[PDB]
């Protein structure tokens, strides 16, 4: 009878929806069903925009159990979409970005999925003063080799340059110039970096000494540092001359005689 | 000296003095150099000088603008310190004589003001910073708020620099004008008045800068008085005061902000030294906690995250625009968004390289400090710009979070630590670093906040004690390794401890979120031992202790000595046990397990688990959780610290929602009278009280000032409803008949018989009113009868109510239960929870109910079908709930529909030729008079039916539930309507009440005076709120604010911050509207009178006024109250056998002996209770019953021998009370246990102790001087009741002066009498 009631009560709330979530409380309450819990919640997410949706949304990301979320679906996906949802502009009470960023930065498991909806999250929550540089650290920290960062760097650029048209103005054309001091040479820099390092490749060393030219000279000593202790297959020579004649531009007394002294007992087969 | 100041007070103020001679200024003058001054502020000596009343005697009626000096000024502050550290009132005496207090007030602000070690000295400064926190402590006194609400008010702010202040008035625009119409104020002032107006406005900035001066005054390494050190602490302490509260802060904030001395506190050298400046560390942390606090001065209304992280973009953005705009160097700076430099790391990094002139031009640019002349170098370290910048623009972090980031245990470093954990030896005289909580508090998160800290520093000195008990106990000593040379009865060895969980933490916390433990212990003692630690079960407290003794095997251990060093502790660490393992790997018909091994699942706490974790991998620590050795255990009932902290971090953690008209009122501000049942716009006009009133004169003379307008003119008309006007001093009463139950005469229902005053009928009415109903009620004033009436009121006229029962131990509830089982409310909708020997003619606990509800069931279904089988209706099966509604909808139903139909669609015959029940009323109906007593017999047999198939479908759910627990569940969630508990099983239970679901929307809590703050507090949350509103509809709490207050187990946090403070009296305090019972109903009004005047206008009942047995006087006895002086036996007074243990040998004898003769006059042994004020007493008199009485027939026992803090709510008829004190007067001078001391005697009150010390005493005099209006010896009656007590008695008086005599006498009777007679007790 109640699995004839609660669809008659889901069919009659057809013109006002005021007994629906009562009907799938008890039927929720007193019934263990997941293809109904997941209709009563496409129920209460067909409101204006969290009312009783995010109760519903907190309890199908809860999942104490395996059943109900495997219901009609199986892909442990579907409930951080749910919280990245929720996420989303509505007018929930606070649900700001606690549990939902939280669970979606320790067990993200989906390249550029989880990081741009934390981006999007911390970028219009409400205001979001702090929180914008909150998600440009946040794509610092984590960049994973995807392009959510700069889309980040472009939202940021966005919104100052959209309400001149002047702080602010000036921030976002300083923020676009920075995307635009992004160019892909960086990500070139990084693809050899990462990929060709531990391959000992020269072609790679070669590469980063020349994204790191004599002008950002730490950048020098960041190449040097990438000659420093991860070897080569036979060719570190090469690398150190390299940054011996790069030395001689830096007065070509100090780092000199030091390195040419630790390079007397680096006689190792590498 | 101590007789000189006693000559000294005899002489010139001491009371119980006829006569003294005239005031001389050169008293008080000689008194301060060589008493105070010449003693270094002696305890002792200002102790003898406040008790000796020298300050409301002497000094303050003698106090003259004329003969103001600082001597007088000190003696006067230091008097109101004392008055203060003892807990005493100490402006009575100011209120009694205001005259001179503003020109008092001036000369301390003048002379705390002072330079540094000119005529006052850093102590008297010291002092006199003391004093002005007590002062604006004291913000509930009109006299001392008329002064100080000029130096912390809003003009105050003409301390701040000017380009703040600008910034200020820029904020706020709507202030700008206000602080004109001040500036106007200030031309209509003479220039003497605006002299003092300036002064007292920059009063506060300058105290700050005389603190800053004094705190740079400090060296690093080198050799520094302590005074220095005490100042800065009591002026942090002030400061930290002032900042807490609101009328305080409102405007002392932005001074204090504008001062930067948070950021000098934080750069001094003071705080960097390790010993002298810890407590002040502790201090300076807690002012900076205050400091940031998220709300807003203006508003009072708590900041929101929102709000928090906009404030801090706004600073990091006019701090980019000051940079951009006035330095290059920080224009990257003044380019990247606030997140990118909102970092203390990153502001550093930027700012750091800078120049000190360069920060000084920022700080002058963000409005912080003057601004830099051009040529000029600043004058400030770079390092105080470095952090005062630092500090206002670096990322702060959320008070939740720095909640949750706290540990729910207390390690070794704070087992020991007296600046939190002050041992009982705390005198006062320094401070503690520790939340108090006396009026007000900033938002319900510092309420919350200081109540949990407060807990856990109490709880943390009880752990300290036991966990030394064990260790010392255990006898750890060397030999590299740890020996046990001896046993502990709660500490085991550690045989193996091994964290075998580290759960990934939720996201966002980086704490793990459960960490269990697997512990092996070797279970080698006394099998009494053996079943003691077996006994463990879950929620289980247990501390994991890591000891490295120093000293070798056989070493003596001294208890005096420092435990820390004296064991070796090394590390103490909670845990909570989640289980005993079984032989089968299962965390645990309970299995007997083989061997001496017993394993043990604990959850370790993830906060310090995580912290000891970070300290390891990053400082190269040690492996803590590899080195604990020992485990200690404790008592169940005295482990519940963690059950309520955690109960406090969850209700912090939740919104807190709390009833609209009752949030403003825990908070200690607004209208205390916005929650009274007159002020609340849901206010009921018409309420039944039908079973409160038994007859219309009770009615009308339960409101003298009301005329009672009565619906009906007959007499024989005259269940009452009430109908209140809102010409309106009218009540409209309209009687009424309760519907027949049906034909049994005995089913018709009690109704309440005890005839209440109208006090008591304004309380009951006032709590069936909706709101907050505070009920005062003296000892005796039937606050159960009145209660028990209103929960039946409020049950009966609401049914669709639940009501929560509160109480603060199980005697009250069983009273409760007693007194609800005289009225008409069925035992199906009323519950008991508790984790008991069971005190009640009924059983209300779960189990009891669901047997109840079983066996009610049986009776229904049985009824059933006997009511079947009168119908017709074959089948002989048996039925149950859902069958038994159906049989009802069926036939029952229908036939009533149909005999409805034929009768009620009509003559008094055919009402019963219709009547479908007659054979079912076969065993009681119709009367053939009229028609509507017909049909009304048969309406009431009608709805007996339904009551028995409305009792079987609430009781089908036992059928629908196996399990017993399910069915207690069901029962307190849904069938039960009044649901009782103590405030501990609530503070322990509130997760699962509110995990349940369980609701209620009336509470009643009884004892209030006697339950703690956060434990009157966790009963208002133990439910959700009902769609963003609490559910809660009224709130009465009935207690005695003049009674016991809670206990507090180290009495240091109640001479400090005051945790004994029960909710009830804050409320109270505040100025709630409560109903004062004034009619005692136990006791004998001449005794009654010993306490009546601590209360209002409390009387006698009209039974106890005309009753024989109050005026028949005690056999044996002159009196029926005597006080009885005792002085010194064989040379000694008061005794100390043990420390604190006081006892008196004398008293206690002659206690003996007084009970000896009432016992051979043939007295009831059992009627006599034995009172003491200390436990050495009490144990020394039971020794002396134990070493004379013995086996001796004639002598029975008494029915209690204990303390009068161990008495509370119980009384006798006689009481010997024991004062044996006569050093000190003590903690018998708190007004509360006085009249509780006094109030628990029915016809005879035998008191024995020192008069004179008492006499002194100045809170005691309105008892003790109607105590000293009888003689101080013995009047007796040995030839003997029916004695009145006015008419003369025809016998012997035998007037006994002393103990020995009473002794001699006592054993001249019993010779004669076991002589005479011969008693066969065997």
């Amino acid at each position: 009878q109640h699995s004839r009631i609660w669809p008659l009560y889901l069919r009659f709330l057809r013109s006002h929806p005021l007994p629906e979530t009562a009907v799938r409380g008890y039927r929720r309450f007193l019934k263990l069903s997941p293809e109904s819990a997941e209709e009563y919640i496409e129920y209460l997410k067909s409101s204006d925009r969290l009312d009783e949706a995010a109760q519903r949304l907190a309890t199908v990301v809860n999942d104490e159990r395996f059943v109900s979320k495997a219901g009609k679906s199986n892909y442990q996906l579907w409930h951080e979409l749910c919280d990245l949802i929720s996420q989303n502009p509505d007018k929930v009470q606070s649900l700001n970005v606690d549990a939902i960023i939280r669970g979606g930065l320790t067990r993200f498991t989906d390249q550029l999925g989880k990081l741009w909806c934390s981006l999007a999250d911390y970028y219009i929550r409400s205001g979001h003063f702090e929180k914008a540089r909150d998600v440009y650290e946040e794509a610092i920290r984590t960049v994973m080799t995807v392009r959510d960062f700069t889309q980040v760097f472009d939202s940021y650029a966005q919104f100052e340059e959209s309400m001149i048209a002047d702080v602010d103005l000036e921030l976002r054309l300083a923020r676009f110039e920075q995307l635009i001091s992004r160019r892909p040479l960086l990500l070139n820099s990084v693809l050899l970096r990462q990929n060709p390092h531990h391959v000992h490749e020269w072609h790679k060393r070669v590469a980063l000494h020349q994204g790191r030219p004599r002008e950002i000279i730490n950048t020098y000593t960041e190449a040097v540092q990438t000659v420093d202790p991860f070897k080569a297959t036979g060719k570190p020579h090469t690398l150190w001359v390299a940054f011996a004649k790069f030395y001689e531009d830096n007065g070509q007394l100090d780092d000199a005689r030091v390195i040419l002294e630790k390079a007397t007992k680096v006689n190792f087969k590498q | 000296n101590a007789e000189f100041v006693t000559q000294l007070a005899c002489k010139y103020w001491a009371p119980h003095i006829k006569k003294k001679s005239p005031f001389d200024i050169k008293v008080i003058e000689d008194i301060y150099e060589k008493e105070i001054v010449k003693s270094r502020f002696a305890i002792r000596k200002i102790m003898l000088l406040e008790f000796s009343q020298y300050l409301e005697n002497y000094l303050w009626m003698n106090y003259s603008p004329e003969v103001s000096s600082k001597a007088y000024l000190m003696s006067i502050c230091c008097m109101v310190n004392e008055k203060f550290r003892e807990n005493v009132p100490a402006w009575e005496i100011f209120k009694k004589k205001p005259d001179h207090f503003p020109f008092f007030f001036k000369h301390i602000l003048k002379a705390a003001l002072a330079e540094t070690d000119g005529e006052f000295s850093l102590h008297e400064q010291t002092v006199l910073l003391l004093f002005l926190d007590h002062c604006f402590n004291s913000l509930e006194v009109d006299l001392i708020r008329s002064q100080v609400q000029q130096l912390i008010s809003l003009p105050m702010w003409m301390g701040l620099q000017l380009a703040r202040l600008e910034l200020e008035l820029k904020k706020t625009p709507k202030l700008r004008k206000f602080w004109n119409l001040i500036k106007k104020n200030d031309e209509k002032m003479d220039p003497e008045a605006r002299e003092q107006a300036y002064q007292e406005r920059r009063f506060l900035s300058q105290l700050i800068q005389k603190f800053i001066s004094v705190l740079k005054s400090v060296p690093l390494s080198e050799p520094v008085t302590m005074d220095k050190v005490h100042y800065c602490e009591r002026f942090i302490e002030l400061m930290i005061d002032l900042e807490a509260l609101l009328p305080t802060r409102r405007w002392f904030n932005t001074i204090l902000d504008d001062s930067h001395l948070l950021v000098h506190c934080y750069l001094s050298n003071l705080v960097r030294r390790e010993e002298d400046g810890h407590l002040f560390s502790q201090l300076l942390d807690m002012l900076k906690f205050y400091t940031g606090f998220e709300i807003n001065d203006q508003t009072g209304n708590a900041l929101t995250e929102n709000e928090m992280t906009t404030i801090h973009y706004d600073r990091i953005t006019s701090l980019q625009r000051a940079a951009f705009a006035h330095f290059p160097e920080l224009y990257d700076f003044a380019l990247s968004n606030v997140a990118e430099v909102d970092t203390r790391e990153s502001l550093v990094k930027f700012f750091g390289p800078l120049s000190s002139n360069t920060l000084h031009q920022v700080a002058s640019y963000l409005c912080l400090l003057p601004t830099l002349p051009k040529n000029e170098d600043t004058t400030f370290d770079k390092e105080f710009l470095l952090e005062l910048l630092v500090s206002r623009h670096e990322r702060r972090i959320s008070q939740i979070q720095q909640l949750n980031q706290m540990p729910l245990y207390p390690t070794e470093k704070i087992i020991w630590d007296e600046n939190i954990v002050p041992t009982e030896y705390y005198s006062g005289e320094g401070c503690l670093a520790l939340p108090k909580l006396n009026l007000q508090f900033l938002t319900l998160h510092d309420y919350l906040l200081r109540n949990f800290n407060l807990f856990r520093l109490e709880s943390t000195y009880e752990i300290r004690q036991d966990i030394e008990d064990s260790v010392s106990r255990m006898k750890p000593w060397q030999s590299g390794g740890v020996v046990f040379g001896g046993w502990a009865r709660m500490a085991q060895p550690i045989v193996a401890f091994t964290v075998v969980e580290v759960a990934k933490p939720n996201i966002g916390e980086n704490w793990p979120t459960r960490v269990r433990a697997d512990v092996t212990i070797n279970l080698n003692v006394r099998d009494h031992i053996k079943d003691e630690w077996e006994g463990l079960r879950k929620h289980d407290v247990c501390f994991l202790i890591t000891v490295r003794p120093t000293k070798p095997y056989g070493t003596k251990f001294d208890r005096r000595r420092p435990f820390i060093e004296q064991v070796g502790l090394v590390y103490v660490r909670g845990c909570e046990i989640q289980g005993m393992l079984d032989d089968k790997g299962r965390v645990i018909p309970r299995p007997n397990l083989r061997g001496e091994s017993r394993t043990f699942r604990v959850f370790l706490d993830p906060n310090q688990y995580q912290q000891d974790m970070t300290n390891t991998i990053q400082n190269g620590a040690e492996d803590v959780y590899e080195t604990f050795n020992i485990i200690m255990r404790r008592k169940p009932k005295e482990n519940n610290f963690k059950a309520v902290l955690e109960t406090i971090r969850n209700l912090m953690n939740t919104d807190c929602v709390v009833p609209d008209w009752l949030h403003d009122i825990i908070l200690g501000y607004g209208d205390p009278s916005s929650a009274h049942y007159s002020k609340m716009p849901n206010q009921i006009a018409t309420l039944d009280f039908n079973d409160t009133f038994l007859s219309i004169e009770h009615l009308k003379a339960s409101f003298p000032g009301h005329n009672v307008k009565v619906t009906v003119e007959d007499p024989a008309l005259q269940p009452f409803r009430i109908t209140f006007p809102v010409e309106a001093k009218t009540l409209i009463v309209e009687p009424h008949v309760i519907p027949n139950r049906g034909p049994y005469p005995y089913n018709q229902p009690k109704r309440n018989t005890i005839q209440f005053t109208h006090t008591q009928i304004e309380a009951i009415r006032a709590g069936m009113q909706p709101g907050l109903t505070m009920v005062v009620g003296p000892p005796g004033t039937g606050k159960t009868d009145v209660a028990v009436q209103i929960i039946s009121n409020i049950y009966h006229n609401f049914p669709e109510q639940r009501t929560l029962i509160v109480t603060h131990s199980n005697q009250a509830l069983n009273q409760l239960f007693e007194k609800i089982m005289a009225l008409d409310i069925d035992e199906r909708h009323l519950l008991r929870l508790g984790h008991e020997e069971l005190e009640t003619e009924k059983d209300f606990s779960r189990y009891g109910r669901v047997n109840y509800v079983l066996a009610r069931r049986i009776e229904l279904l049985e009824e059933v079908k006997r009511l079947q089988k009168s119908l017709g209706v074959p089948g002989d099966a048996s039925y149950t709930c859902e069958t038994a509604g159906y049989f009802f909808l069926y036939q029952v139903m229908s036939r009533w529909e149909e005999y409805i139909s034929k009768v009620k669609n009509p003559d008094v015959t055919e009402v019963s030729t219709f009547f479908p029940f007659h054979e079912y009323f076969a065993n009681a109906i119709f009367k053939g008079r009229s028609y509507e007593e017909d049909m009304e017999i048969a309406e009431g047999c009608f709805r007996h039916i339904k009551k028995i198939f409305t009792q079987l479908e609430e009781f089908r759910a036992s059928e629908l539930l196996r399990s017993g627990l399910d069915r207690s569940k069901y029962l307190l969630v849904k069938e039960a309507k009044i649901i009782a508990m103590t405030c501990t099983h609530a503070a322990l239970k509130r997760h699962d009440l509110v995990k349940l679901g369980f609701k209620y929307d009336n509470i009643l809590m009884e004892e209030a005076a006697q339950i703690l703050e956060i434990e009157t507090f966790i009963p208002l949350l133990l439910q959700n709120p009902q769609d963003g509103f609490s559910r809660l509809k009224r709130w009465i709490m009935i207690g005695d604010h003049h009674q016991l207050p809670p206990v507090i187990k180290n009495m240091a946090f109640q001479k400090y911050s005051n945790m004994e403070q029960s909710l009830f009296t804050r409320f109270v305090r505040v100025g709630v509207p409560t109903v004062d019972l004034d009619a005692q109903g136990r006791a004998r009004a001449s005794l009654c009178n010993l306490y009546n005047w601590r209360y209002k206008n409390l009387g006698n009942l009209p039974h106890v006024q005309l009753l024989p047995e109050f005026s028949t006087a005690n056999a044996g006895l002159l009196y029926d109250f005597q006080l009885i002086n005792v002085e010194d036996f064989q040379g000694v007074g008061e005794s100390e056998p043990n420390p604190y243990f006081y006892q008196n040998l004398g008293e206690a004898e002659y206690v003996v002996a007084l009970f000896m003769y009432m016992c051979l006059l043939g007295y009831p042994a059992d009627k006599i209770s034995i009172l003491t004020t200390y436990n050495g007493q009490k144990h020394l008199i039971r020794d002396i019953i134990n070493r004379r009485c013995g086996n001796n027939p004639l002598i029975g026992r008494p029915n209690k021998v204990t303390t009068v803090d161990r008495f509370q709510g119980q009384q006798n008829d006689y009481i010997l009370l024991s004062l044996v004190r006569t050093r000190a007067v003590g903690h018998l001078r708190d007004v509360r246990r006085l009249v509780v001391a006094m109030s628990r005697a029915r016809l005879g009150l035998y008191i024995f102790a020192r008069v004179s010390l008492f006499q002194n005493c100045f809170e005691l005099t309105p008892a003790f001087s109607q105590l000293t209006a009888r003689p101080l010896h013995l009047h007796i009656i040995p030839t003997e009741t029916t004695r009145k007590n006015g008419e003369r008695p025809s016998h012997e008086v035998q007037i006994i002066k002393n103990m020995p005599q009473m002794a001699n006498f006592v054993y001249n009777m019993y010779m004669h009498l076991i002589q005479t007679t011969h008693h066969y007790h065997q």
